[PDB]
């Protein structure tokens, strides 16, 4: 896990400031990439693990257009962008149901074929 | 690929750096060094070091004859910032200064007076590691100060380095002696300030220092004088060195 | 118009998060113990008494076809704060419950005997874990997922009707 | 210093007696803090306070 | 094509606001930590003997700065003092970085004091 | 102001103050004037740790009679015209008066003075409610028993 | 961080700075139909001891200007009267060895009035000093505008900094605070008045920051001076050398 | 009417407040003993420093002026500060009414200042103004407390 | 249905444990004071030019 | 005044501890900020880094007093241990006030060689400390002097 | 406890350098050190001699005992261990100071 | 029970919770000496993927005072098999708990009436391997050169049956791993005729 190696070397250099961090590049990005998921975990199951580090306002699990089953990666946006640093360097390499997940910062591009999916997601997270 | 996260893992770091020195044969040195000026002044330390490696390997390929007067100004200013911010004993910033100053030799001449006063300032600083790097940068610059013919500047550095030979920190003291060795083997021995008959008796008790960086630097500077100016010490003083 | 998107997210817990949190080999177990759970021996040491004045607790198994031969097994109930009652046939199964009953009409996870410390007072309770065939205390069916307060001498059966009950479970308090 | 306090425990028990040293130390399950008595009847039971 | 450049430049400007955090669009993060000083004035509120009589418990849900539901129980700690949302298990999942982070922060603050206080002439 | 910069009260500032008052009556006057400046102007400025040192400073000089009990005449307990930081000053001044005198001796001196803003017996029954509620919160309900009679008569 | 030019301001003999930009001052107004109106408001002569921090504010009422014309060179002849009247009222233990004028145009009218005192030197600055922006100090601005007479006021522009810094350091803090109020007044005042818990004492001109709070704020005034050089000339700071950056920060 | 004892270097004298003819206000160095059920101040404890530990402090100052390193001026000053701090932070109130100890403290601070003046071979007071002794070490002084 | 992680009886703010509590206990025997007299001793840099933030503010 | 103050501060710790265990809050840092340097022992020793090993240190008082008999040079603070107690005094305001009583830093430095150095200001003055390299030239080749 | 004696000292004789080498060995291999302690508490009953010197206090002199360094590691462990157990088991009552 | 005075410090029951919390946190928190005890081993640096080496197939209460017993035989009998036992307590830089298992003939106490020469040979081999792995430099250096010469007269069966299992335990240190890999390489050079079951184990 390369992200977990560069946080150890950053922490030993005594950097500890977010603006001197390698995280600083992604200060405008509130989305995260989540990868190497187990196939049984779902959208409401992703919001449960990742709510430890903040309030997730959008979520997208990517799953095939034919068979409708999980490709094994998702996307999640937090209300506060500093929750992104939390999730990235504190939940990375965490074994969940056999496999260790990979979290990275990201720029998310929404698509047209998942449009009404985005309101089937939004009406859950508009409740809270 | 010139981002802070690439500089933190060493195997991506060495691959991005080799690609930059490969691509700079086509792009040129003036295009490439202009792109490296922002990582040379970044707040993160190991991203700043990655840029110093790419600068040294580019200038060693291509020279600095491509660079105009404004990039020579901006390049030297950036190297000085990366020297002023260094907090660990990594040596590439000194290999970086030696590469750039050997490239542009006489073009280096308007930059000599502010760098020397910066070196003289850091020799007054309370951190020993700051004093040590200052005398390391002094020793790198000596053949370029000679080539620019600034003999009044070499004798100012040598009298001030002589006043620091009483230093207690051995890693600082050894690099002071190395720089006095580097000035002395350049100069005319009669024109040297202070004279050799003052310098050599001050070196003789320093041979009893037990640290290795002081020792191997002092034997070279006693042996340089014994080649070049042996009659400036009495014979009973040369026997105290033999013992 | 027939379907909005064929894909359609779930928003509902699959088993894996509750499986990893609450530990047993394979099957997730229900009933997390509440914060006032205490064993009787940890309740006796905090009040600091010698064993002659301590209260013990045990669950003696009496067969329903005969109570006359004596105990089937005797289970001492002081060492733990909770005991899972479940299915141990003995002829290939996997061991889940601490108190195993060779009853086919009982689930793996049927009911628990739960000790609590309510305002300095130890009170033994029992909960139906919403099993398949139901549970009866004092030959009375019990509502699921609430702690029913036990008393001395009471009988637990592992099936709702008197047909399938082959053993008895007597809660004895000194 | 461990020996020295256990050796001085003997002399405290010879100066107080078994009876009064029990009053000051409290019961062994529920001891007293320094200068604390279970009651005033125990406090006034003896001329050594 | 100047029509076409603006439609794409809006598309860059649309994806820029869509990827950006909600706390960061609104307001600076300095103020909510300064609002903890407004409760530091309310330490004077408990000393007052008159406040005993006006005080009643009218329990308010802890709520995000955008106004979203938060978690109920006491949570483990992070460097930014962000609070978990209401969908959290209560199970603590980590590779242990944040404890390892707080240890270096304590270590730096300790080492600054000892550099002065262990000096000898 | 030198004394409020300390972490705690000390007998130093109180012993020094008493020596000036018993020297000449103009130092007596500067202490009577300063007690009104501290209560009417300066109360808003002070933090709760500084109000412990003030009330114990003034309550020590009031209890050994270097200030009259009639200096407490300026204090009026009211929902509208009592500062929250002013009420913290009375609690700290009266805890000091109870400790030095004792409660039975303190009832002699509160009877001898005529201070109406502390103990109103004349009317305005919501203010009689406020004072009894003030002093029982302090730990002084035994002081309140004269005002407790007047309220049950009116209601 | 510090200019190498002004170390000789701080030797032991007394010096005095004189600045005259705010002497004859005018606000634009409009007539009640609509026009351009030029009313004279009150003006001040600025006089500083850089060692002690003593500020001799000579307030100039609007009554002197109401009867003359060609006021822009009448103003400098009034300043040389009042400075020379100031020097004579000092006893000779306190009289300055030097008066330094911020403008070149003040050398001749001051050397006319200072003939009685031949030992005193009058010379101009090679520095450029932002003493014209001192009217953006609130306490100083109120006293000039409330004035109905010609009057002298002593101030202390160093507040109480001298207890823990040298006058070299206080003069550097001052001319960075005054330079940043000149380049952008309103954003400079936000930096000083950012925290409401930090208060100005009634006899002080500046908020009473701690010694670490001054280091933070001095770093913020330098970033204001650079960020507005970049707006004004459309330059990134990355394109500037480090020697050019200290030239911008120090005028 | 007095109950006197001595513990841990402190001399304690206890008057109950009922036994004294006139209750007068006291400086630091006298304690108020409070009755716990009433919270009322019912006795007074007066404090001094024991004679045995006044002599211990004087023998400490003699030891400082004889040790190896007592010729180095800042070493002598640093030892003066450790033993003076360790005296005043231990007793604190009992020093106030203990008059033979104030006399010994005057003699010791003179003797340590005389070690510096005699190590520079002169006793003129114009050469040794109080800034040489009491300026802190971070400004180059001795830093005697 | 998830078994929550075990939490201590009292939760604290983070700042209690990053502050460096009782750090002045590791002193030299002859140290009178706890911090330096001037802030200039304890700081490393008086001012550092951050070219990143200054260019964002200009552009 | 220490003992009356720590009576107050430790009782205030015990109520806020019950208020937070009752309500499932966390204590914010500002509730215990004003009392951080009060107490006997100290509030701040609750949060120090090695508190978990220090719960195993028992009989540390009598250990510290029996070092008379085993060590030839001991600290004069035989009676307190700052790991268990915190540091029980603060003297920084003495250093500020003794500078003010000598007339300020400008009046102090007119006595000295500050102007011959050539430095412009005195806020960054630093004296060389003991480094551990003073006798790093010899090993045993060292005479008695 | 044994290490803090050397926090100040600049010049050590051979006995103090020998003393610090044993403590640094006990940090570097703590399990072999702990087994050496148990072997001595079970078997070792004859010991090395103790040196005594007197301290100058001007009103009295007082003895100081210097025990052998390898024996001090066992005694310092046994000191910490015995006071920890007496405190758990409440050997000494409340009046003992 | 009345206090007779006031509380001026941490109260009595509140100190004991703080002493009980350190008992509970004591197993979770790693000690500094507990940190050193792990860091000596090769296993501490390894990934989980690297740790797959070891997977590889190598083929009623009664209360009251009673005094402790007059001869605490039990106490001595329990710790005499962990410390003392029977070994060379002068030539080894340390002896580990795992060293009790592998060598175990040297730890044993059967001084005479062994089993006819060949087991006198079987003990000296475990004497050579203990001195190579744990011995100081003089003891290591001679028994390394002795074992190289006595290898051709010993069986290759005898050496690799004893030498190879040490390389599989999780307690092994970095220099201890190197010296036993070095002994294999010096043993393999001389014998030269190596059977198919032992090629697999290497």
């Amino acid at each position: 896990n390369k992200i977990q190696q560069i946080n150890d070397k950053e922490l030993q250099s005594g950097i500890l400031s977010p603006h001197q961090s390698w995280h600083n590049e992604y200060k405008d990005n509130a989305y995260i990439y989540i990868g190497n998921l187990n196939r049984e975990l779902t959208e409401g199951d992703i919001l449960t693990v990742f709510s430890e580090y903040g309030v997730p306002v959008d979520v997208i699990l990517s799953r095939d257009e034919n068979t409708g089953e999980s490709q094994g990666f998702a996307y999640l946006k937090y209300e506060d962008q500093r929750s992104t640093i939390l999730a990235v360097d504190n939940l990375n390499g965490f074994k969940i149901g056999g496999r260790a997940l990979k979290i990275d910062h990201t720029f998310y591009r929404p698509k047209r074929s998942l449009q009404k999916y985005y309101e089937a997601v939004k009406e859950e997270l508009d409740r809270d | 690929f010139w981002v802070r996260r690439v500089a933190l893992d060493r195997p991506l770091n060495k691959v991005v750096t080799y690609t930059t020195v490969t691509l700079a044969k086509k792009l040129g040195c003036s295009y490439t060094i202009d792109k490296l000026l922002t990582p040379l002044r970044d707040e993160a330390e190991p991203f700043r070091t990655m840029a110093v490696h790419a600068v040294t390997r580019t200038v060693n390929l291509l020279g600095t004859a491509d660079l105009d007067e404004r990039l020579e100004t901006r390049l030297i200013d950036a190297l000085l910032i990366a020297f002023q911010e260094q907090t660990n004993s990594d040596s590439i910033i000194f290999k970086g200064f030696g590469a750039v100053t050997v490239s542009l030799d006489i073009r280096m001449k308007p930059f000599l007076a502010p760098i020397v006063s910066t070196i003289l300032n850091h020799l007054k600083h309370k951190t020993p590691l700051v004093r040590q790097h200052a005398a390391d940068l002094c020793a790198i610059l000596i053949p370029v100060i000679k080539n620019c013919h600034e003999f009044e500047m070499l004798n100012k550095l040598n009298i001030i380095l002589y006043e620091s030979l009483g230093e207690v920190y051995p890693e600082v003291l050894g690099s002071i002696i190395n720089a006095m060795y580097c000035i002395t083997s350049v100069m005319d021995l009669d024109k040297l300030q202070p004279p050799i008959n003052q310098i050599l008796p001050t070196l003789t008790p320093i041979l009893r220092n037990k640290h290795r960086k002081v020792e191997v630097n002092t034997i070279k500077f006693v042996g340089l004088i014994g080649k070049l100016a042996p009659t400036y010490a009495p014979p009973k003083e040369w026997m105290r060195i033999c013992f | 118009k027939s379907q909005y998107i064929d894909i359609m997210p779930d928003f509902s817990p699959s088993g894996l998060l509750e499986l990893e949190s609450n530990n047993k080999e394979g099957i997730a177990l229900k009933h997390v113990e509440p914060q006032d759970a205490i064993s009787p021996d940890n309740y006796m040491d905090m009040l600091g008494l010698e064993a002659r004045d301590r209260t013990m607790y045990e669950l003696v198994i009496y067969r329903k076809n005969d109570k006359d031969k004596g105990p089937w097994k005797r289970y001492d109930l002081n060492g733990r704060s909770c005991y899972l009652v479940g299915r141990e046939l003995g002829h290939t199964e996997i061991v889940v419950a601490d108190i195993g009953i060779p009853e086919e009409t009982s689930s793996k996870q049927h009911c628990v005997i739960q000790f609590r410390n309510v305002r300095g007072i130890l009170k033994c309770y029992v909960m139906d874990l919403d099993s398949s065939n139901g549970t009866c205390l004092n030959n009375v069916v019990i509502p699921g997922a609430r702690y029913i307060e036990l008393r001395s001498g009471d009988v637990l059966t592992l099936s709702e009707f008197e047909e399938d009950n082959d053993y008895e479970l007597i809660f004895m308090n000194v | 210093s461990f020996i020295f306090q256990y050796y001085g425990l003997v002399i405290d028990l010879l100066l107080l007696g078994q009876e009064r040293a029990t009053d000051l130390a409290g019961p062994a399950n529920n001891p007293n803090e320094f200068m604390q008595f279970k009651s005033k009847e125990v406090e006034k039971a003896h001329p050594i306070r | 094509s100047k029509y076409e450049d603006e439609k794409a430049a809006e598309r860059e400007q649309y994806l820029k606001n869509l990827n950006m955090g909600d706390v960061q669009k609104l307001g600076i993060n300095v103020d909510a930590h300064d609002k903890k000083k407004n409760q530091t004035a309310s330490s004077l509120t408990i000393e007052d003997p008159a406040i005993t009589f006006t005080h009643d418990k009218e329990r308010t849900v802890k709520t995000s700065l955008l106004g979203r539901k938060l978690y109920d129980k006491p949570a483990p700690e992070n460097r930014f003092a962000i609070m978990p949302g209401s969908r959290w298990d209560g199970v603590h999942r980590s590779n242990g970085f944040e404890e390892k982070w707080f240890a270096k922060q304590n270590e730096i603050n300790e080492k600054k004091v000892q550099s002065y206080t262990l000096q000898e002439d | 102001k030198s004394s409020l910069q300390e972490s705690t009260f000390s007998k130093f500032y109180s012993i020094l103050s008493e020596r000036m008052i018993t020297f000449h009556r103009s130092w007596q006057t500067a202490y009577n004037e300063t007690f009104e400046q501290n209560y009417t102007q300066d109360i808003e400025d002070y933090e709760t740790d500084q109000l412990r040192i003030l009330g114990k400073f003034w309550g020590h000089l009031i209890s050994y009679e270097f200030l009259p009990m009639d200096c407490l005449k300026i204090i009026k307990l009211t929902e509208e015209e009592s500062c929250p930081q002013g009420r913290i000053f009375i609690k700290f001044l009266f805890q000091e008066l109870v400790n030095e005198l004792g409660l039975d001796e303190l009832q002699l001196r509160l009877n001898s003075s005529k201070l109406d803003g502390m103990f109103p017996l004349e009317g305005d029954a919501e203010h009689i409610r406020y004072s009894i509620n003030f002093f029982t919160a302090i730990g002084l309900g035994l002081l309140t028993e004269d005002m407790r009679s007047r309220l049950t008569i009116i209601q | 961080l510090n200019s190498s030019n002004y170390a000789e301001l701080f030797n032991n003999d007394i010096k005095l700075f004189v600045d005259d930009t705010n002497v004859y001052r005018v606000t634009v107004h409009k007539t009640f139909e609509g026009n351009v109106a030029t009313k004279a408001i009150n003006g001040c002569i600025f006089t500083l001891n850089p060692k002690t921090g003593h500020l001799f504010l000579k307030i100039i009422h609007t009554s002197v200007w109401a009867g003359q014309k060609r006021l822009s060179q009448l103003a400098k002849w009034k300043t040389a009267e009042e400075v020379s009247a100031l020097v004579r009222s000092l006893p000779k233990e306190e009289q300055p060895k030097q008066i330094i004028v911020t403008r070149k145009a003040m050398l001749d009218p001051l050397e006319v009035h200072m003939l009685d005192f031949p030992n005193i030197a009058i010379r101009p600055t090679e520095l450029r000093l932002p003493f014209s922006a001192a009217m953006s100090i609130d306490k100083l601005s109120d006293v000039v505008m409330k004035a109905t007479e010609p009057q002298m006021v002593l101030f202390n522009i160093y507040d109480d900094w001298l207890d823990r810094i040298s006058s070299y350091t206080a003069f550097s803090r001052l001319t960075l605070l005054l330079r940043a109020l000149k380049t952008n007044e309103e954003s400079a005042k936000m930096i000083l008045l950012s925290d409401p818990t930090i208060t100005i004492k009634s006899y002080h001109l500046w908020p009473s920051f701690t010694d670490e709070q001054w280091i933070t704020i001095e770093s913020q005034m330098r970033d204001l001076i650079l960020t507005e050089y970049g707006r004004k000339y459309n330059v990134n700071i990355s394109a500037l050398t480090q020697t050019e950056i200290k030239d911008i920060i120090l005028g | 009417p007095n109950l006197l004892f001595s513990m841990c270097g402190f001399e304690v004298r206890i008057l109950p407040r009922q036994r004294m003819e006139e209750v007068v206000s006291n400086d630091e160095g006298v304690w108020d003993l409070v009755d716990e059920r009433t919270k009322q101040r019912t006795a007074k404890a007066y404090l001094k420093v024991s004679e045995e530990e006044i002599k211990k402090f004087d023998s400490r100052i003699r030891g400082i002026l004889m040790a190896s390193g007592s010729t180095t001026f800042t070493k002598v000053a640093a030892k003066w500060n450790t033993s003076l701090i360790s005296l005043f932070t231990y007793f604190r109130e009992a020093i106030v009414a203990t008059e033979p100890l104030l006399d010994i403290l005057v003699k010791g601070e003179t003797r340590i200042q005389n070690r510096v003046k005699l190590g520079l071979n002169s006793k003129m007071p114009t050469r040794f103004p109080p800034a040489v002794f009491y300026t802190p070490k971070e400004l180059g002084g001795l830093g005697m407390i | 249905a998830a078994k929550r992680s075990e939490q201590p009886d009292l939760q604290y703010d983070s700042r209690f444990f990053t502050r460096g509590a009782n750090a002045s206990a590791k002193r030299h025997e002859d140290q009178v004071y706890d911090n330096p007299l001037f802030v200039q001793q304890d700081i490393e840099s008086i001012y550092k030019t951050n070219y990143e933030k200054l260019d964002e503010a200009v552009n | 005044n220490e003992f009356l103050d720590s009576q107050r501060v430790w009782a205030e710790y015990a109520t806020k501890r019950q208020e937070a265990i009752q309500q499932n809050r966390r204590l914010a840092f500002e509730e215990l900020e004003g009392s951080w340097d009060r107490g006997i022992p100290r509030i701040s020793t609750l949060f120090q880094r090695d508190r978990h090993t220090l719960a195993y240190d028992r009989g540390h008082r009598i250990r510290r007093e029996f070092k008379q008999y085993s060590l030839e040079r001991n600290s004069p603070f035989w009676w307190t241990n700052s790991h268990h107690d915190g540091k029980l005094w603060n003297l920084n305001a003495y250093r500020t006030d003794v500078i003010q009583a000598l007339g300020g830093i400008e009046t102090i430095l007119e006595h000295t060689l500050f102007k011959g150095t050539g430095f412009n200001s005195w806020e960054g003055l630093f004296w060389e400390k003991a480094s551990g390299f003073e006798d790093s030239m010899q090993f045993k080749k060292l005479t008695h002097a | 406890d044994l290490k803090d004696v050397y926090a100040s000292k600049v010049r050590l004789n051979a006995s103090e350098r020998e003393e610090l080498a044993l403590i640094e060995e006990a940090y570097d291999n703590p399990h072999d050190t702990l087994n050496r302690i148990k072997k001595y508490l079970l078997t070792q009953r004859v010991f090395k001699p103790v040196d005594i010197t007197m301290m100058e206090n001007y009103q009295n002199i007082s003895p100081v005992y210097s025990v052998d360094p390898l024996e001090k590691i066992t005694d310092a462990y046994l000191d910490q261990y015995l006071w920890y157990e007496a405190d758990q088991r409440k050997l000494f009552p409340n009046w003992i100071k | 029970s009345h206090q007779l005075g006031g509380q001026y410090s941490i109260p009595q029951d509140l100190r004991e919770n703080l002493q009980k919390e350190a008992a509970r946190i004591g197993e979770n928190e790693k000690d500094v000496l507990q940190e050193k005890m792990e860091t000596r081993t090769v296993q501490n640096r390894e990934d989980s993927y690297h740790k797959r080496r070891f997977d590889m197939k190598f083929e009623w209460d009664v209360k009251g005072y009673e005094p402790p017993d007059e001869s605490s035989t039990a106490v001595k009998e329990n710790s005499d098999s962990a410390l003392v036992n029977v070994e060379g307590i002068h030539d080894l830089m340390f002896f580990k708990p795992s060293d009790h298992k592998y060598f175990a003939d040297v730890i044993s106490k059967k001084p005479i009436d062994e089993l006819n020469k060949d087991e006198k040979k079987e003990r000296t081999l475990s004497m050579l391997l203990l001195k190579i792995k744990n011995g100081n430099t003089a003891s290591r250096r001679t028994s390394m050169r002795i074992l190289t010469d006595k290898a051709v007269t010993f069986g290759p069966e005898m050496i690799f049956n004893r030498l190879l299992p040490i390389l599989l335990d999780r307690s092994l240190e970095d220099q201890e791993r190197h010296l036993m890999i070095k002994t294999i390489d010096r043993v393999l050079y001389q014998l030269g005729d190596l059977t198919k079951p032992y090629v697999h184990k290497i």
